């Protein structure tokens, strides 16, 4: 998950 | 119906009942990774969603049955998606590919509706009863746009807005609603973008938006909430649920959100493929990408000539037409490292080598009827070329260094070329003349050679001025042979006899790895430069850049429309000339039969048999 954040943004559980 | 609220968060889609107001339960799905945009179909209560990690659009019922991925290729950031419940169409927008597209709800007949001057289309809303669709753009100057739901009559509806989201139509009251992520407001307008109103200005982080009866619902990423307020006054604010961080989308599941009628709802407008809503209650029939609408305005016909080009994990189609139609990915499953491609214009089937699987496979252009033609004893196919008349694939084998021949259905014909020092790599066949052409990458001695299609009459055409001749093309109409040398970085041609060799281009070429002839044009692909280029063999219009910024280019192959009357005049096209294995055009207008190297021609002079 977290592809959207990687493009537009961080939250936990991401990476 | 029971009004439900559905929301996406992480890899889950969850539902909250709006009549009980607190009953929360996950949709029992498997394999979701990053759930994003949501919608439903009122007629069968299916739910639809996009996934930004998998780059797919899928559907299922709320109990998790009938899980299907309906769009699986050609997406990058599918952040917007909506169901046209009247025509039974699926719409989506992609901020990566900069496209708005449509298909049937099961994914068939994909068409690109908007692609020119489109900068990150994000949130999508459909009004099929009226015939309009609406979307937000997050690129350059953000705005909200409107178009007919066939993509025509595109216009800017709200020019002065930040990056906007949660675009929602109140079909009853004819209002538009959205959130502004740059000003952190919830706003509303009429369908023309006018009579604008701020509904809520005090929310820290409103992200998603939807509307049902007198209420708007939103998610807030700072309050970790889904909340609800009176849609006109902004008051009566309540918390639907807290402690929900990063809710990506919310959707009110209730039949009252998908009402109305259009002609598509009754027999699909008598349209063969797509029935698309068009403004104020109309409809138009539409076609899959690159198809054309016939004169009856209802039926579609496939393209007859087009260009195919492959990348490492995709095969694409391109047409050269007045609309400058965009290229399209073909939806062929399980591509991993495509090395070379070909196409049979008789049965209209695409063929390719995958060097991860070491396999020759085939499918129809719509991606169905996938089938393995050649597989592993260690094979490593390098290039392939179809004899469309005898219905054989000629292909070179990098591991054993042979030219092998296989029927389209997978039955082996046999090898026609083998030598201890031979390294056959690029290959192209000329069955009109009975010949086959190949590059021979012998150590310290690269060659271009020709032979009859049974391997006899072998002769070297060229041995000087070659470092790595890696790709071959030919054209019977021009009577020419073409090759690219990736080491000398140049493209050459000669007569099919080997006379009149000439360098065609050697400038601004970094790594040419494939080439093909389309009418009077020679196309090629430059892998390192990430470009497709073409030149005019008549010399009149010169050299043109076809498409740039295409990564991992592997092959390119042009398809001219089959002249069926002319096709059936080839002697080997009728029952292979009566030959069990190889049918040779003599040049006398007559045909003789021949065999692979492991068999002998029998007494009937038609049949090949095992040697004594
Ligand atoms: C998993 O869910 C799916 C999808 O259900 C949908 O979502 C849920 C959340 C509910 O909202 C459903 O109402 C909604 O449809 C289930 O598959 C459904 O099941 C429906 C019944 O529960 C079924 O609907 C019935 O359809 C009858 C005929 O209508 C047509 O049927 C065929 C010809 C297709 O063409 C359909 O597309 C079409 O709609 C219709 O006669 C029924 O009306 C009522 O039925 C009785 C309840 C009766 O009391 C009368 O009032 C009246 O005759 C209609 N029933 C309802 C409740 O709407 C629907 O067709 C089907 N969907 C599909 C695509 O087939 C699925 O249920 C399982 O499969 C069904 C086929 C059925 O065997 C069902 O019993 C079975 O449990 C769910 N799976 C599991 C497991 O639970
Ligand atoms: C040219 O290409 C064909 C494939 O199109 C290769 O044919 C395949 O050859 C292998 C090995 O000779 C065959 O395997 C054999 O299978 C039988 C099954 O009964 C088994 O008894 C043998 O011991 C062996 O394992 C395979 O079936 C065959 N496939 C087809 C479709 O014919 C051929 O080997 C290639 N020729 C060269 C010279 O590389
Ligand atoms: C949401 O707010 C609107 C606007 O205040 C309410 O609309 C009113 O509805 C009553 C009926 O109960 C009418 O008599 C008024 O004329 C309406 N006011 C306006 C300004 O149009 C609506 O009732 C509210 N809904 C809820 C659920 O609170
Ligand atoms: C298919 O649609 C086209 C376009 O709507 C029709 O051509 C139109 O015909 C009307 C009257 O016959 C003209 O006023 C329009 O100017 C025409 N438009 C174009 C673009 O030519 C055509 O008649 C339709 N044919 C069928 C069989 O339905
Ligand atoms: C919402 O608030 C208004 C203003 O106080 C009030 O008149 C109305 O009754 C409220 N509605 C509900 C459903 O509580
Ligand atoms: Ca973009
Ligand atoms: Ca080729
Ligand atoms: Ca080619």
């Amino acid at each position: 998950g977290c592809r959207w954040f990687m493009k537009w943004f961080p939250p936990h559980w991401c990476g | 119906s029971e009004a439900f609220l559905l929301f996406s968060r992480r890899a889950d889609i969850r539902r909250i009942s709006l009549e009980t107001n607190n009953n929360n339960v996950a949709i029992p799905l498997t394999g979701v990774k990053e759930a994003s945009a949501l919608d439903f179909d009122v007629t069968d209560n299916r739910i639809y969603w996009t996934d930004i990690s998998l780059k797919t659009i899928s559907r299922a019922f709320m109990n998790g049955s009938a899980l299907e991925h309906v769009v699986e290729f050609g997406l990058d950031y599918p952040e917007g998606m909506a169901v046209d419940w009247l025509g039974k169409n699926l719409y989506w927008a992609d901020t990566g590919t900069n496209r708005i597209e449509v298909s049937k709800l099961d994914g068939q007949h994909r068409q690109v509706l908007v692609w020119k001057d489109l900068d990150s289309p994000r949130a999508l809303a459909l009004d099929p009863a009226e015939g309009f669709m609406y979307w937000t753009e997050w690129g350059g100057k953000p705005k909200i746009d409107r178009a007919a739901m066939d993509g025509s009559e595109r216009t800017t509806l709200v020019p002065n807005v930040g990056r906007a989201n949660g675009l929602t139509i109140d079909y009853a009251k004819r209002r538009l609603y959205w959130t502004d992520l740059d000003t952190n407001l919830i706003e509303s307008s009429n369908m023309l973008g006018l009579n604008r109103e701020v509904i809520a200005d005090d929310l820290p982080h409103p992200f998603g938006l939807t509307q049902y009866q007198d209420y708007i619902y939103w998610t807030d990423w700072s309050r970790r909430s889904i909340e609800r307020a009176n849609k006109t006054s902004g008051q009566n604010r309540t918390i639907i649920q807290g402690h929900l961080d990063y809710v990506m989308d919310i959707l009110v599941f209730h039949s009252s959100r998908q009402s109305g009628w259009n002609e598509c709802a009754s027999s699909n407008g008598h349209c063969s493929h797509l029935c698309l809503a068009v403004p104020v209650g109309g409809f138009v029939c539409g076609c899959p990408a690159h198809y054309s609408l016939n004169a009856d305005n209802r039926t579609c016909s496939a393209p007859t000539t087009f260009l195919l080009f492959s990348q490492k994990s995709a095969i694409n189609r391109m047409v050269i037409d007045e609309q400058q139609s965009p290229d399209i990915i073909l939806p062929i499953h399980s591509l991993r490292n495509v090395r070379a491609i070909d196409y049979d214009p008789l049965d209209k089937q695409l063929y390719w080598i995958d060097s991860r699987q070491n396999m020759i496979r085939k499918a129809q252009e719509d991606g169905s009827q996938g089938f393995t033609v050649v597989v592993s004893l260690e094979i490593q196919p390098y290039d392939l070329s179809i004899d469309i008349y005898s219905r054989y694939i000629y292909w070179t084998c990098e591991a054993t260094n042979v030219i092998n021949v296989t029927r389209l259905d997978g039955r082996s014909v046999g090898v026609v070329l083998k030598g201890e020092q031979d390294r056959p790599r690029a290959i192209v066949v000329n069955p009109e003349k009975g010949y086959m052409y190949f590059t021979n990458l012998q150590e310290r001695s690269p060659k271009i050679e020709r032979a009859a299609l049974d391997g006899t009459e072998r002769e070297v055409l060229f041995f000087s001025g070659l470092s790595k001749p890696i790709a071959l093309a030919l054209d019977s109409r021009l009577g020419k042979l073409f090759w690219a040398d990736s080491d000398l970085r140049r493209i050459e041609s000669s007569d099919l006899s080997g006379a009149n060799r000439i360098v065609l281009e050697d400038s601004n070429i970094l790594q040419p790895v494939g080439l093909t002839v389309f009418e009077n044009w020679l196309y090629w692909i430059d892998k390192q430069q990430q470009m497709i280029e073409k030149i005019d063999m008549t010399g009149r219009e010169g050299r043109t850049k076809v498409q740039a910024r295409i990564a991992q280019l592997s092959d390119i192959h042009a398809v001219k429309e089959l002249n069926l009357q002319e096709y059936r005049q080839h002697p080997c096209a009728q029952d292979n000339g009566g030959c069990s294995h190889i049918c040779l055009v003599k040049g006398d207008g007559t045909t003789r039969c021949s065999c692979p190297m492991h068999l002998v021609l029998l007494q009937d002079e038609l049949s090949c048999g095992e040697p004594p």
